[PDB]
């Protein structure tokens, strides 16, 4: 599976 | 920004036998950015219906792709891979050598 | 052996040609098993290995939702980073992301990774402890501070030690007939005269998996580097890899050279010598 993200 | 020129290998999936079905591969690697044009050539003519792997990249962030087609090698047919990329001043051709 | 799961994301801006091109691929060891391509008709995470096809509809729905959400984050991040580096709206730029986990032979967590690039260069990396970041430059320092304030490391660490290793174990079980294979190299040597006084010996390794392999030429048992050519390991396109190593030798001295082949699938390393 993919990871379950914080903007750069 | 950095860019990187494509490396090219042209080879068959199995050892080439004249008259026996095989796959012609053009493995393009070490390039950046990802946009690239790859043709497989038979006697200097573009082969239609060539397929390629999903874009991925190596530890140094450089991209790689496999282009391939089913083919039947014969004694007189010449095959090559032709690559265009923002880093090249002209198309880069590698001719298929059966022992490389 | 040990195993790895890795995801590789590429987002490329194409100003005036729509939203960025997003491509995701998932690997177990050297075997690709999923893809997503923002340009493809499906708009779905798609299977690329037979053993993932048995995952039910809930798997494909959730993987599609999550990878689409990440493509949207990357689209926003391309805009933010263009701002950070004071770049034109007109130029194409690339964000790349690699993450994943390693498990030992017991299926237990060894290590996790998360590394991001911009325009083919290191941007930010999760450290080995999965609790702190390394920024490559002043732009990435801005990202590092945002990620520290949001406790981004904690989300990565929970995934990498949890769902990442749990699902890697499941894939290794579902794909055991193919993913636990060690296909040893099938080897041969060729000989081509270059002149009346020199010849090429070429040592071949074909049909091997996984990709990791070492080919070494020795003369009288000493490692040779001068007058050698080692090509990059290349995919055959059938789930196996190929490599060769060549040496140019004086004619009549072929017997002094040996090619040593090391691979996980070999009970002992192979040595080839030109056999007239």
């Amino acid at each position: 599976v993919v990871v379950g993200g914080v903007g750069k | 920004m950095i860019q990187r020129t494509p490396k090219i290998q042209v080879y068959s999936r199995h050892p080439a036998e004249n008259g026996k079905s095989n796959f012609l591969n053009c493995y393009v690697s070490g390039f950046h950015p990802s946009d690239i044009e790859v043709d497989l050539l038979k006697n200097g003519e573009r082969i239609e219906k060539v397929e390629h792997s999903d874009l991925s990249f190596s530890k140094d962030w450089s991209f790689y792709l496999l282009y391939y087609t089913e083919f039947t090698p014969t004694e007189k047919d010449e095959y090559a891979c032709r690559v265009n990329h923002v880093t090249l001043s002209q198309p880069k051709i590698v001719k298929w050598d059966r022992d490389m | 052996g040990s195993h790895s799961m890795r995801y590789f994301y590429t987002s490329v801006s194409r100003p005036g040609r729509g939203e960025p091109r997003f491509i995701a691929v998932g690997y177990v060891d050297d075997t690709q098993f999923v893809r997503f391509d923002s340009d493809a008709a499906s708009q779905r995470m798609e299977p690329r290995a037979p053993w993932i096809e048995q995952e039910g509809p809930e798997y494909w729905d959730q993987e599609t939702r999550n990878v689409k959400a990440q493509s949207q984050t990357d689209r926003v991040d391309l805009g933010t980073l263009r701002g950070y580096y004071n770049q034109s709206e007109d130029g194409s730029h690339t964000i790349q992301i690699m993450y994943g986990c390693d498990v030992g032979p017991d299926g237990r967590f060894l290590r996790g990774y998360r590394q991001d690039a911009y325009d083919g260069k290191d941007y930010i990396a999760l450290n080995e402890d999965l609790r702190s970041w390394t920024a490559a430059d002043m732009a990435a320092q801005i990202t590092k501070r945002k990620w520290e304030a949001a406790h981004a490391a904690e989300q990565q660490r929970a995934y990498l030690e949890g769902r990442c290793v749990e699902w890697l174990r499941r894939y290794l079980e579902n794909g055991k007939e193919t993913l636990q294979r060690t296909d040893p190299p099938k080897t041969h040597m060729t000989h081509h005269p270059i002149s009346d006084h020199e010849a090429t010996l070429r040592c071949w390794a074909l049909g091997f998996y996984p990709a990791e392999i070492t080919l070494t030429w020795q003369r009288d048992g000493e490692d040779q580097t001068q007058d050698t050519e080692l090509v990059e390991t290349r995919p055959a396109g059938d789930g196996t890899f190929q490599k060769w190593a060549a040496v140019v030798v004086p004619s009549g001295e072929e017997q002094r050279y040996t090619c040593h082949v090391q691979h996980e699938g070999l009970p002992k390393p192979l040595t080839l010598r030109w056999e007239p």
